[PDB]
């Protein structure tokens, strides 16, 4: 399922 | 700051996405661009595409569907996408018309969705889903049954949860006597390809006596709490399960949203007035 | 639930210092952390949430940061208006639970307690219930002991606001006839600061 | 601006009930998660209960599930905790803050029930089998140091005061439920009159000692 990353 | 991942059990192909529930300006929407990050040995040959869906269920009506060739390539959040990723991501960038049916369903999947589709084929799997959204930009009804009744609302236009206000003035100058009074409010569904709901009632008994005036606020607000068990209740937009609103009013093909207000004494005159009931812009 | 164990369980420091207190999940938690300063009897005021954002309003000295399950909340600059207690609350699952308070005192040099004495007055002998007092002020720091010697409440005060420093008072309360009973009383100071336990005492 | 006004702090027997409103301004109890939260007499705090109207979502802890009981009046912009079966170790000044359900972007976030960020100010509840009694002072006599002792007194506050060096000792609940303090001063043995006097306004009683 969807992750969550950064930028 | 934050962009919504999703890959597939491969993972081959990855989707980044900068939001997930696009406003809808009623002249401009968000428009969906990410990033397909692909590794070059799953795809060789075959190309990249990218597809939005704007199914309307209930049976897939499919209203709208757009293909994105993502790879061979046909913002500046997708330029720091990138930046992070190289070559082998590649931009994708769908325009949502004006004209769709917003994000709403039904509390029983069914209603209307949007949807961004990734897969890697020859010719014409990520499933992210998005919604469409919008935000919120002096009633009076007289009727004469003599039984004079008027009400009026102090705005048209309500957040979710915040309290609607009735002022009511009843004139009886009739032989009948009032026996109760109920602010009710109606949210009429109509799934285009419209039915009645009763979702709040102050019943109040209160009689005005013949030749009498009665004049008092109500103060009524409709409330997820005790519509849960509500067939067919028109329900925001719900990402993966998520626990939604009321479905906003509709600002005009899917499913139409109306809030109206209806003043009703038990003798029967009634008026009726319309609320718009969507979130503020945070 | 998700016992929220932090530490230290209380620390000293002066102005400019900076301190570090360590909130420990025993569960996995997802960034859902806030700090709480609550001064002495006001009421907790939000510094932290999603773990290291700092709360609209605080000052910017304070941060907070993730490291997995254990956070850590920063003070670069421990200002002498930051001094209260400092609880963590996850607010991820539910019943909620915070952390168990990390007081950030003032520190001084290490003072002995000036220990006095006092037995019961002949007006509170007649009402029938002897309550000796042994008063240990200008004590630092607030770990010490008081032991009585022939059912002990010590009444320990907050810092000091003149200088950072604590008065501590072990009142012992006994029955009149068991009172009468015995002869010599004493408290014995045991204090950090103290080479060897101070003893105070007097006779029936 | 945000607010929130708690209200219904008093004394009550043990087993009895109380009800504390905790009245919201500049917001609405239908967007927002509103819980009850405590602190007990020198501890951290604890949170007790907490609701949200618009899916009428209820929660309380494990300490507190069926002896409070938590709801609220959008009509009148409240939330109001029923407490039942009060205890002593129930004893606490409560506090009700609030978590705002917006700023997901677009609308509610149902799942985050986050970081309470308006509080308001903390109501004293008390739970006590007895009834109001008048301190009782003796003095404490021998850089001399003698005091005052106001023992056995219900409830807070005593305002001791005399005629610098005055170090007035936290009073503390006894077994008998009453509370005990000290107030001690220090004056050099040179010119060992000292004249101590309690007051004890909930009920009026007022005493003066003299000590030297």
């Amino acid at each position: 399922k969807t992750g969550l990353t950064k930028l | 700051t934050r962009v919504f991942k999703k890959s597939s059990p491969n993972c081959k192909l990855t989707v980044y996405l900068g939001k997930r529930d696009f406003v809808d300006h009623l002249d401009k929407v968000d428009p969906v661009d990410g990033v397909v990050l692909v590794d070059p040995d799953y795809l060789k040959d075959r190309k990249v595409f990218v597809t939005l869906t704007c199914a309307f269920r209930y049976f897939r009506k499919d209203l709208f569907i757009a293909n994105y060739q993502a790879f061979p390539p046909t913002t500046r959040l997708q330029e720091r996408l990138l930046r992070k990723l190289g070559q082998h991501a590649h931009p994708f960038f769908f325009t949502i018309p004006q004209n769709l049916p917003c994000s709403v369903t039904l509390q029983p999947a069914c209603g209307v969705d949007f949807e961004i589709r990734a897969f890697c084929a020859k010719s014409l799997s990520v499933r992210l889903v998005i919604r469409k959204v919008q935000f919120a930009p002096q009633p009076s009804a007289e009727t004469t049954r003599s039984l004079h009744l008027e009400a009026s609302l102090d705005k048209e236009l309500y957040y979710h949860g915040e309290p609607l206000n009735v002022n009511v003035h009843v004139t009886n100058n009739s032989t009948k006597t009032v026996k109760k009074i109920k602010v009710s409010v109606r949210q009429y569904a109509d799934i285009c390809l419209q039915y009645k709901c009763p979702v709040a009632q102050v019943e109040q008994d209160d009689q005005v006596s013949p030749s009498s005036t009665f004049c008092k606020v109500y103060t009524i607000t409709p409330l997820l709490s005790n519509n849960r068990e509500k067939r067919g209740l028109a329900l925001d937009g719900k990402l993966k399960h998520e626990d939604t609103n009321l479905a906003s009013s509709t600002i005009v093909l899917g499913i139409l949203v109306s809030y109206r207000v209806k003043v009703k004494l038990v003798v029967d005159v009634s008026v009726e007035l319309p609320f718009v009931l969507m979130h503020p812009k945070p | 639930d998700i016992q929220m164990t932090q530490s230290p369980s209380s620390l000293s420091a002066s102005v400019g210092d900076r301190v570090t207190i360590t909130c420990r999940a025993s569960q996995s938690v997802s960034s859902a952390v806030a700090w709480y300063q609550q001064k002495p009897g006001k009421a907790p005021k939000l510094l932290i949430y999603s773990a290291s954002s700092l709360y609209s309003g605080v000052p910017s000295r304070f941060s907070g940061s993730r490291s997995g399950t254990d956070f850590t909340l920063t003070i670069s600059s421990l200002q002498p208006e930051d001094f209260a207690t400092y609880y963590c609350q996850q607010s991820y699952y539910y019943p909620i639970t915070f952390g168990q308070g990390t007081k950030v005192e003032i520190k001084r040099t290490v003072a002995a307690p000036s220990v006095f004495i006092f037995p019961p007055s002949d007006s509170q002998l007649k009402s029938g219930t002897a309550s000796v007092v042994c008063l240990l002020n200008n004590f630092y720091p607030r770990e010490a002991k008081v032991q009585w010697k022939v059912n002990s409440q010590e009444s320990v005060t907050e810092q000091d606001s003149k200088d950072s420093t604590y008065s501590l008072s072990s009142t012992l309360t006994l029955s009149k006839a068991d009172y009468e009973k015995h002869k010599v009383y004493a408290c014995e100071v045991t204090h950090q600061g103290l080479s060897s336990p101070v003893t105070k005492s007097f006779n029936r | 601006e945000v607010q929130l006004v708690e209200s219904g702090g008093g004394l009550v027997q043990p087993g009895g009930s109380l009800r504390l409103s905790c009245a919201a301004s500049g917001f609405n109890v239908s967007s927002s998660y509103i819980h009850w939260v405590r602190q007990a007499p020198g501890k951290g705090l604890e949170w007790v209960a907490s609701i949200s109207s618009y899916y009428g979502y209820t929660y309380y802890a494990d300490s507190v599930k069926g002896r409070f009981t938590i709801s609220a009046d959008t009509s009148k912009n409240t939330a109001y905790l029923q407490m039942n079966s009060l205890r002593a170790e129930d004893t606490a000044v409560y506090y009700c803050a609030r978590k705002s359900m917006y700023h997901r972007g677009w609308g509610w976030l149902s799942w985050v029930y986050g970081a309470m960020d308006y509080w308001g100010q903390g109501t004293l509840v008390t739970v006590s089998s007895a009834s109001t009694k008048g301190p009782s002072v003796f003095p404490l006599a021998p850089t001399a140091a003698l005091g005052c002792l106001v023992k056995d007194y219900f409830p807070e506050p005593v305002t001791v005061s005399w005629n610098s060096g005055v170090h007035t000792f936290p009073a503390v609940l006894q077994s008998s439920g009453l509370y005990s303090l000290s107030s001690v001063v220090t004056v050099p043995s040179s010119s060992l009159t000292y004249i101590c006097n309690v007051n004890h306004k909930p009920s009026n009683t007022k005493v003066d000692k003299k000590v030297e």
